[PDB]
């Protein structure tokens, strides 16, 4: 989850 | 050092300095350190290690190669090395003078009290002392320290981890340019089979993981303390 929208691009 | 080590170096160098602030400024934030259930150190630990996780992130995100891999990789590699890197970064704060982390303040000098207060046992933190001796023992520029952290966050032996083939190579780059820059510029005698000890450094990490993980799978299950832990941290360990 939260690594996951860090990681978004 | 080709023109392309001397900027993986710079990239590496700059995005440690961006992300550890060696005045220890964010740490009044935390909630406080207690010494006095047992568990008195877990939440001022928690959010230390939470902000840790952050940082780490921050850092992986700017090694060369990282963010060419798929985002299920990026975040195998960060959930599998997270507590490695906090392990390996802490060493800059590590102090031989009484085996403890002095990071400003008395109260955010750490020793292995605390580490128990968080509910950790000896079986974890007597080789968590040894590991950070050792390190501090090889006298490690800091070229090489954040070299070593890379290295450890590309690993493509990691359980999970879909393109291995593009993480080795990525991790292979990163361990050539510290060959080199022991070779170009680490003396002797310290630089005797120093990529060795450093790849030794690694395996040591593993093993400390391993045990870690067994602690926090434990100490997790009850609900008293995973209601003191914050949600990256439930996250990046579960
Ligand atoms: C790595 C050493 C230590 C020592 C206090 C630590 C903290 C929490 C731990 O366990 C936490 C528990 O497992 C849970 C999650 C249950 C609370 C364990 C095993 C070790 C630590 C971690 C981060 C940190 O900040 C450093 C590294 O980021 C920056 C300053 O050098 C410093 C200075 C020390």
């Amino acid at each position: 989850p939260m690594l996951m929208n860090l990681l978004k691009d | 050092l080709s023109e392309e080590q001397q900027h993986i170096i710079a990239i590496l160098l700059d995005a440690h300095h961006k992300t550890y602030d060696p005045t220890y400024a964010d740490f009044r934030d935390f909630r406080p350190p207690v010494r006095m259930s047992p568990l008195s150190m877990l939440p001022h630990l928690a959010d230390l290690v939470s902000y840790s996780i952050q940082k780490v992130i921050g850092f992986a995100k700017m090694i060369p190669g990282f963010r060419d891999l798929t985002s299920d990789d990026q975040i195998v590699l960060l959930k599998s090395s997270a507590i490695e890197v906090i392990m390996l970064r802490s060493n800059q704060s590590f102090t031989m003078d009484d085996m403890s982390w002095d990071c400003g303040s008395q109260d955010y000098k750490y020793d292995v009290t605390d580490v128990s207060k968080a509910g950790h046992t000896l079986e974890l933190i007597e080789p968590l002392i040894k590991f950070q001796v050792g390190l501090k023992k090889l006298n490690l520029h800091e070229e090489e320290h954040v070299l070593l952290m890379a290295i450890c966050i590309v690993s493509p032996d990691r359980p999970g981890v879909q393109d291995a083939k593009l993480v080795e190579a990525i991790q292979d780059r990163l361990s050539n340019t510290l060959q080199t820059y022991i070779r170009c510029r680490h003396p002797p005698p310290g630089s005797h089979q120093l990529y060795a000890k450093m790849i030794q450094k690694l395996a040591d990490l593993r093993s400390l993981n391993e045990e870690h993980s067994k602690q926090y799978r434990s100490l997790s299950f009850q609900p008293e303390n995973s209601m003191k832990l914050t949600p990256l941290v439930l996250e990046v360990f579960g």
